[PDB]
């Protein structure tokens, strides 16, 4: 039997990164070359989240830590307008190792829930020395790293355990949720992301509103929507390993001001799950299926996916 | 189609914008993803780039594409769509010209690229 998967969640929640897990896990992985086009926008990933924080620094007050630095922040600008795809050169290369090292721009960076920074800018900045050689060629964990904004409805295809999956990945972003009806009818199972790490942080489209609790309203229109009652609601609270480092250094209190637990992973990935869960109305008849996942890593969304599989299998 | 002009689509971005049959085949894959407002907007940024036009032309486009839950709302931040909305002038939607520019050449223009509708014209 066929089986129609849809993947929805807030912008950036990680849809898009579970829908490379599929194929990862499920289609015999990425070719050298499908890596290598990927180089473009690993550089580009890094070149914009050093951007960032350079930019943030002005709005948020906070100087170089040696003035030479300023010398190289205007020179980010000036190399980043030429340094195109895909090279970047050795002078680009050591201006944001420089910035990089620098203490104002790490004490930028450390307040990043105060801008919009990709979430994978330390993890390819940290990397440097690796990606700026010119025979770099991407990993998969690289590319599962990367950013690209999905626009509109894309339709994936693929096989497990003798079922034919239809896969579907949509936009996060509240102008994309209008079109999210397009692919409503005769849903089998739905996955919402939800990322853990969102909590401290505000939608990029209204920077008034907590991420967290968009996540939170989506959820509910989702998950009680009349339409979805024969439907699997799958939840993925998404991005456990960036929360588990956020909850050490930015209180949960931010994201909910009641909360008197503490901030250790456990305590805090449990109360955000019950307010997820809670919003459930239909809590006699409706069973919702949650799993902490971390999208990037293959291993996790193997052994989540194979769960998420078997529920299905018995649920129809 | 050629496929010497369609192959050449796949080395640069601007190749396919800038080609009558190539821009159809694009938009064509768009509207099957459902992304085609994207394709729209940067054809109205190009007509857009009198005054009397340019101002009439700048609110039409604005209701069109920015306004909040507008019809083809397109998909920017909102840094971008507020000194959109405060800044009748010619260099108006340049950032967010760019900003659906990179959106359809990062995202959607590989999965057009590896779609059996152009993979068959090459
Ligand atoms: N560290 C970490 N990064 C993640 C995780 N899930 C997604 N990301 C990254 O977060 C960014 C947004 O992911 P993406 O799937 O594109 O978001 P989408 O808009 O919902 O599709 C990408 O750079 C991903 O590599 C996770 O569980 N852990
Ligand atoms: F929801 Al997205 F890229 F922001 F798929
Ligand atoms: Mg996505």
């Amino acid at each position: 039997k066929e089986v129609k998967l849809l993947l929805l969640g807030a912008g950036e929640s990680g849809k898009s990164t579970i829908v490379k897990q599929m194929k990862i896990i499920h289609e015999d992985g990425y070719s050298e070359d499908e890596c290598k086009q990927y180089k473009v926008v690993v550089y580009s990933n890094t070149i914009q989240s050093i951007i960032a924080i350079i930019r943030a620094m002005g709005r948020l007050k906070i100087d170089f830590g040696e003035a030479a630095r300023a010398d190289d922040a205007r020179q980010l600008f000036v190399l980043a307008g030429s340094a195109e795809e895909g090279v970047m050169t050795p002078e680009l290369a050591g201006v944001i190792k420089r910035l990089w090292r620098d203490g104002g721009v790490q004490a930028c960076f450390s307040r990043s829930r105060e801008y919009q920074l990709n979430d994978s800018a330390s993890y390819y900045l940290n990397d440097l020395d690796r990606i700026s050689q010119s025979n770099y060629i991407p990993t998969q964990q690289d590319v599962l790293r990367t950013r690209v904004k999905t626009t509109g409805i894309v339709e994936t295809h693929f096989t497990f355990k003798d079922l034919y999956f239809k896969m579907f990945d949509v936009g996060g972003q509240r102008s994309e949720r209008k079109k999210w009806i397009h692919c409503f009818e005769g849903v089998t199972a739905i996955i919402f992301c939800v990322a853990l790490s969102d909590y401290d942080l505000v939608l990029a489209e209204d920077e008034e509103m907590n991420r967290m609790h968009e996540s939170m309203k989506l959820f509910d229109s989702i998950c009680n929507n009349k339409w979805f009652t024969e439907t699997s609601i799958i939840l993925f609270l998404n991005k456990k390993d960036l929360f588990e480092e956020k909850i050490k250094r930015s209180p949960l209190t931010i994201c909910y001001p009641e909360y008197t637990g503490s901030n250790t992973y456990e305590e805090a990935a449990a109360y955000i799950q019950c307010q997820f869960e809670d919003l459930n109305r239909r809590k006699d008849t409706k069973e919702i299926y949650t799993h902490f996942t971390c999208a990037t890593d293959t291993k996790n969304v193997q052994f989540v996916f194979d769960a998420v599989t078997d529920v299905i299998i018995k649920n129809n | 189609p050629s496929p010497e002009e369609a192959q050449l689509w796949s080395e640069a971005f601007d190749e396919l914008l800038a080609s009558k049959y190539g821009l159809a085949a694009f938009r064509a894959f768009l509207k099957s993803e459902f992304s085609e407002e994207n394709i729209e907007f940067w054809l109205a940024c190009e007509d857009f780039k009198s005054p009397q036009k340019l101002s009439s032309k700048a609110r039409k486009i604005y209701t069109d594409f920015i306004e909040k839950e507008a019809p083809k709302e397109i998909n920017i931040d909102f840094q971008t769509k507020t000194l959109i909305a405060q800044n009748a002038t010619s260099g108006c939607f340049t950032t967010a010209q760019k900003r659906v520019y990179s959106l359809m050449e990062n995202d959607s223009y590989p999965r057009f690229l590896k779609s059996e509708f152009y993979q068959d014209l090459c």
